[PDB]
RNA sequence: GCCGAGGUGGUGGAAUUGGUAGACACGCUACCUUGAGGUGGUAGUUUACGGGUUCAAGUCCCGUCCUCGGUACCA
RNA sequence: GGGGCGGUCGCCUCCUAAAAGGUAACGGAGGCGCCCAAAGGUUCCCUCAGAAUGGUUGGAAAUCAUUCGCAGAGUGUAAAGGCACAAGGGAGCUUGACUGCGAGACCUACAAGUCGAGCAGGGACGAAAGUCGGGCUUAGUGAUCCGGUGGUUCCGCAUGGAAGGGCCAUCGCUCAACGGAUAAAAGCUACCCCGGGGAUAACAGGCUUAUCUCCCCCAAGAGUCCACAUCGACGGGGAGGUUUGGCACCUCGAUGUCGGCUCAUCGCAUCCUGGGGCUGUAGUCGGUCCCAAGGGUUGGGCUGUUCGCCCAUUAAAGCGGUACGCGAGCUGGGUUCAGAACGUCGUGAGACAGUUCGGUCCCUAUCCGUCGCGGGCGCAGGAAAUUUGAGAGGAGCUGUCCUUAGUACGAGAGGACCGGGAUGGACGCACCGCUGGUGUACCAGUUGUUCUGCCAAGGGCAUCGCUGGGUAGCUAUGUGCGGACGGGAUAAGUGCUGAAAGCAUCUAAGCAUGAAGCCCCCCUCAAGAUGAGAUUUCCCAUUCCGCAAGGAAGUAAGAUCCCUGAAAGAUGAUCAGGUUGAUAGGUCUGAGGUGGAAGUGUGGCGACACAUGGAGCUGACAGAUACUAAUCGAUCGAGGACUUAACC
RNA sequence: AGGCCCAGGCGACUGUUUAGCAAAAACACAGGUCUCUGCGAAGCCGUAAGGCGAAGUAUAGGGGCUGACGCCUGCCCGGUGCUGGAAGGUUAAGAGGAGCGCUUAGCGUAAGCGAAGGUGCGAAUUGAAGCCCCAGUAAACGGCGGCCGUAACUAUAACGGUCCUAAGGUAGCGAAAUUCCUUGUCGGGUAAGUUCCGACCCGCACGAAAGGCGCAACGAUCUGGGCACUGUCUCAACGAGAGACUCGGUGAAAUUAUAGUACCUGUGAAGAUGCAGGUUACCCGCGACAGGACGGAAAGACCCCGUGGAGCUUUACUGCAGCCU
RNA sequence: GACCGAUAGUGAACCAGUACCGUGAGGGAAAGGUGAAAAGCACCCCGGAAGGGGAGUGAAAGAGAUCCUGAAACCGUGUGCCUACAAGUAGUCAGAGCCCGUUAACGGGUGAUGGCGUGCCUUUUGUAGAAUGAACCGGCGAGUUACGAUCUCGUGCAAGGUUAAGCAGAAGAUGCGGAGCCGCAGCGAAAGCGAGUCUGAAUAGGGCGCAUGAGUACGUGGUCGUAGACCCGAAACCAGGUGAUCUACCCAUGUCCAGGGUGAAGUUCAGGUAACACUGAAUGGAGGCCCGAACCCACGCACGUUGAAAAGUGCGGGGAUGAGGUGUGGGUAGGGGUGAAAUGCCAAUCGAACCUGGAGAUAGCUGGUUCUCUCCGAAAUAGCUUUAGGGCUAGCCUCAAGGUAAGAGUCUUGGAGGUAGAGCACUGAUUGGACUAGGGGCCCCUACCGGGUUACCGAAUUCAGUCAAACUCCGAAUGCCAAUGACUUAUCCUUGGGAGUCAGACUGCGAGUGAUAAGAUCCGUAGUCGAAAGGGAAACAGCCCAGACCGCCAGCUAAGGUCCCAAAGUAUACGUUAAGUGGAAAAGGAUGUGGAGUUGCUUAGACAACCAGGAUGUUGGCUUAGAAGCAGCCACCAUUUAAAGAGUGCGUAAUAGCUCACUGGUCGAGUGACUCUGCGCCGAAAAUGUACCGGGGCUAAACGUAUCACCGAAGCUGCGGACUGUUCGAACAGUGGUAGGAGAGCGUUCUAAGGGCUGUGAAGCCAGACCGGAAGGACUGGUGGAGCGCUUAGAAGUGAGAAUGCCGGUA
């Protein structure tokens, strides 16, 4: 068991020093809006004359 | 057999700070020594003894030091001269 | 009992607090087409729960319930 | 409370904390690594939460008045302490969230940390008094070193500068393992090595007994009725120290581990056998309980296995202690050494949360202890025999079949206690006549080669050359025997008489039965039984010293040295003998064993057969026999203390 | 001067191997394949000369892997390696020198400015390989999924849906040297078989060159059965020789505080010969036996500790040789 | 020469870098003494010699060739005393008997017998330890030196102390040499200023100073620092060499392989065809082919396992013509070679050879660390620590100088603090009743609208009760802080030198963790041990008593005891128990007894026992063929009667048959429930053996109450010594001790001035019945045969019982 336990905290200790070397962010994501529209309403015909 | 069960979670504490008298009844007492360190203000001052910042109650002139009462139920320090 | 994981529509399931009965693929319903089915075309149905935080909650937080698995009594 | 894992590492508050202060544990709870330009300062104001009513949409509960509410509210934030003269709420004005300090105190190993009247300079608010060096107190943070920034009547390697340094103010550290080893760091080791510890783990011992095993109380209920035939819930009380554990007290200058083998012994909580009481015990069989540890308690298949299941017996195939008895007694299959492989994990060396094949079990016994055998002396003379028994050891088990008797019982099916008899199993003791074994100086056959000069007859060697028999001795698988009959006292139990207590009662008195158990009977050892015993019998009480006690020195009866030896034996010992003698060897007769000797003759060409001829040979066997050796010797070995009593 | 037969696992075999615990199923092997290398080859030894390779030349020579033979060797190029490309981004030192300090003649009544020079620093620009990027390669390193519904119901799913992935384990094999559950279940062998054999297949946790499946022969290999055979055992007995034992000669050694060295129960550093209370025991040897002297031996090999060591590993840290540029 | 003297000093006093050991590099000993001189024993005897006894020589022959002296271990001979029914850490104390007759004194050797008694060392909380170390004896073997720092003590000079190198001088002292160093003046980072000075704006405040002034040069001593720094000990690392005579592979070059089988390719012949294929004979001789000797290798067993042998023997086993065995010559060398790969092999070494150097690596770890007495005497705790078995500071100990009577106890008095207890007034928990908005459920209709009910739950109110470490309206006993006086004892404070200790244990109490288990763990508190002997608890660190300077053949006591082991009461008085309770344990069970308290029956008459009643309404009706209760309901009813339930027992498959109930007669006075408590009973089992009194054994020799004696310690007292401290020869007080601090000495070797004793016999050695408080010191006698003590100083290679120490001798 000590055994075991000795490389649990080894390959631990290899992940935060490899990921305090590697330190690479998230990518921040593009840029949307969806903003939309609607306008529904029941109209008639004529506008501009 | 030994079976794992761990995490008291209770270790800590925090250091122990002297309250209380420091200084008693009929004591001679110079300016400015500290005669009751407290928290609130279990004891008030009294005449010739002011409260600190950390409301400990500290004497201004040199005298002898009294612990009256404040009349109901409620305590007091003063120093007096000789 | 303890630890770890997930609880969405009939289904499998994405969603870094910002609009979803559902956005995505199926089912499902009503119609059309066809002799009648299938395919195809048109339209349609509160996030396990309860209480907050927030202008805004599936998400952030506190508790309850269920299911997967590891870890036990026993056969 | 071994190490790893988990958890923690610094600071604050409460409880532990034992009415000062302090105080530990991997004790019980919580928080912190901040926030606020007002949530600071001052001045002036003023009082909270809830409840009961009146009130739209307003709801149980917003806001309103209204009474009652010295306190739950509020206090930025955990928790404690404190607060309504506000520290809690408003509004104005403000920057003291100042600079240089600081008498004196608390705290503390240090480093640090906390409080501080007052002074001066400049202010804020206030009419003034005054208050203000942050907040309601305690958390909200880290040394130094090295660098940055800002400022300075500081220094500046000859001089003037400068580079650079100092000082002051300050910034960069989850250096979070928070008094911070570096600016910078993860693993394998079964290929391993060293220095230490029983300061520290496992085994076994010890304390404990939660757990385990066992026992019991209460009694609801089950048991057709009926708690107590047998069961016994919910609960309760204990014993034991065999389980899994707790703790680390002995051992790390070594306390070898499981299973098996050999050998046991002990406890009784009894598996069989013995005796019993209760029954929901008709009988055979049973169930439970009490007494009893005397004896016994199997052989196989698989597994390393203990365990377990199975087969087939048994009267039964008991549970536990002894370092899970027993490795200076044995085995080494399993597990945990080095090789190697599979599955799986790991990037990896390797590892196991698994499996598989192979793998050095050392020691001449000093003491105690066991089992045997001797040698000395004792035992008030010296000797030879036979002994009593204190004491001690052994043995102590039991089947089946028949008779009683198909009787008792039962409706039947089924089927007895008790009382007799035979024959067994295991075990034990003896012995070899029988059956067998072994028999290496017995007898025979035969091969190879070699020797006796040759044929014939023999010898050597080849495991005793091999092979077929085999005497004595030793021996079991063979034979003979035994554990039987009984007393006496009991245990459980069953009772008589019988009160205490006009009765009842196995009771205190008085008596009696009653078990494989206890003491005997049976077998062995046994007077070192220093408590040294008792019988019957032999020898007798001599010689010098010396003045005695006493010494020594010839003996008696008796024994030994030495010798022939076996019925005995490691050696001693025992025993049979030592010339008036069969103790051994030889001899000669025999038994037994082997089997038809050699020579000769005949028959056959010959291998060979047959006769002479139950022949010859013959180790340990037994009966005669003085043939040979037990020769002559020599040594040791009594002279019997004292007192008293009794006798004559 | 052979024991033999029946079946199985692994390895084709003959060989080799831990001298002194492991002889093997481990190495090696013929075979297969991948890759390097145009010959001053590649790789290797050496700082270099000089060599090996090799007086060899791709049918040759190094290196990895797998191991005769038979049938075969599936899917994934997303990650890591190689291999190729390289337009572009980045990327060193060296180059370049815009400028800013510092000093200073001089100008300035002060304050300050200040040429040239020296000197300290230094921006833009250029600057390879590598890396980022784009493709190929699995007999390279490696990896090879879930869930839901659906058939005369009693069950499963040929089928369909949908997430996820780089792809979702194909053939063949499967309680195996791999199966924890476990002594799976069924069948055989056996009176009885946790092992064995043949099946099944919910494969904890097989699987195709860490090769998959078979396979005649071979094997001081492992495993199960059987014939013959036997003191291996029921259950021991006898005989022979060498020691042991007695006598004559010779004569060590480990060990060892001094020892006139009992056994119960107890106590005690918790397991006494030595202590306590009892119980027993004349003095001295000889052959035996090994229960104790926590016996002898080896300053525990297990466990922890030491801010001990040493071999190994890697995407631990920091370096170095080599190799590109 | 204040160096060595044969285990020392070179490794080597001697034919020594020798003998040995290794292939090699390299490692590396042991071992001195006749005499003044050979005068080294002519001669005789035993003896084969060896070796002797005489005789000679000699001063000595005990001086005779490993030879001066010649210890101890060890081994022998003779005898004085003891010893063959007694277990004895081996002694000591008592003690007869015997045998002697000394350094002549409360002699000496032995000791039957009695009481007591589990070695030394180290490490430990604790060791007889079944933890370690040593077989014994002997020698050797560990805190030293240099330079520097500081403190005490000493001396000189002192606000001035003093030179170093050097020169001269017998390896000297001394003279010269003041260059230098430390001080006299501090403060500040520095400029600087100066009895002041920095900070500061400050004439302020504070820091550090001096006004209350001693240093300096040497010397002894303590300690620290740098050196191997107190001895011994690693595994390891590095540098340069030496090794393929073993073994791995390779290179050149030879050589070995008895015999027997199987029988490939090919070839030939015959058949066969169109020719081939093909078939069959023969021939041939292949083969990491087979069986099997030599040889090689090692798998199985047994033996050996202080071996025949540091890897073998015996019996079997594999290969045994090719990846073969093997000889000879040769090559590769350690961060390297070699490897059909095991990290295997590289000279009986291998996860990196051996040797020599760095090197006396380092070791926070283990072991040891040697003479004595006296005064005093700890700690096992806090904080921090890559720290946890280590270290530093503080606490605790010691010495000195100081200040000096501050300390300490108790009484009186004043305070702070909120536990134990208690209480509910907060905060939580929580039992029941009363009401009680409301939530359901039965529903009625009906716009869930209105309701109608329930003993179905109830938020909030009230009364009454409980409980709390993190609850307090309250609040102790103590402990704590003081002042004040009062007594009563001295021990605090400061400064400096030196430490050690940071593993603690158990018991009583207050808590925690644990199971309100543990000889458990962890704190507070007090004791004891540690570091404490003596007496008791049988034995027993830690429990109870009490603290050891020493002697005594003296007394009184503590705890514990008084029948015998075994000292003291078979003591007294009054009760209890009878189980061996005492001398082991619970729930629970029980007519065991002793003592207190009430109550009912109660001579117009109980209890026990004897006799007769065993009913009436009504023989009780259903689920039922029954139940006169009786397998179970329904009334718990009511008079015949002095007295009877329609039922508590028994029984049947149920009634049946009965018994008690309940009252009468006979009898003739204690009887029949309950509570408290004292002492007992069962409940009650385990492992070699009585085995839970120590034993015998006890019925008081147990227990309870009470009283008086006595025993009982190293306590106290008496007497007599010794030492230390206090007051000025006496008084008073004291004196266990680990680590450790301090003080006084003893001894060894050498040197120095003195002194003198030794050939009329030095040191050494061997004996003694001598002296001193110890280490130790003489005095005789005997061996020895030439050096050695005493007094005062000095300097140390300074004292051994322990290192699994080294060497030697011997068990
Ligand atoms: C032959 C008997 C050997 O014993 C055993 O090895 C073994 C039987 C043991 O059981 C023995 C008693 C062990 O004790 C045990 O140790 C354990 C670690 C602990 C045990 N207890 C403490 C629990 C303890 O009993 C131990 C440790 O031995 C290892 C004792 C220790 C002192 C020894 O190592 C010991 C000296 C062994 N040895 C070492 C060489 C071994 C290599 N070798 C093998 N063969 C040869 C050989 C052959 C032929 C020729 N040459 C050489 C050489 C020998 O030469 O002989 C030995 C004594």
């Amino acid at each position: 068991a000590k055994r075991t336990d000795a490389q649990i905290k080894s390959k631990q200790k290899r992940l935060e020093k490899e990921l305090e070397k590697a330190k690479a962010e998230p990518v921040t994501p593009e840029y949307t809006v969806r903003f939309s529209i609607d306008t529904t309403h029941k109209t008639g015909k004529r506008f501009l004359e | 057999s030994k079976k794992g069960v761990g995490s008291t979670k209770n270790g800590r504490d925090s250091e122990a700070k002297r309250l209380g008298a420091k200084r008693a009844d009929g004591q001679f007492v110079t300016g400015g020594s500290i005669l009751y360190r407290q928290r609130g203000t279990k004891i008030y001052p009294g005449e010739n003894v002011g409260r600190g910042g950390d409301d400990t109650l500290f004497a201004k002139i040199d005298g002898t030091v009294k612990f009256e009462r404040f009349g109901r139920d409620r305590k007091k320090v003063s120093v007096y001269p000789v």
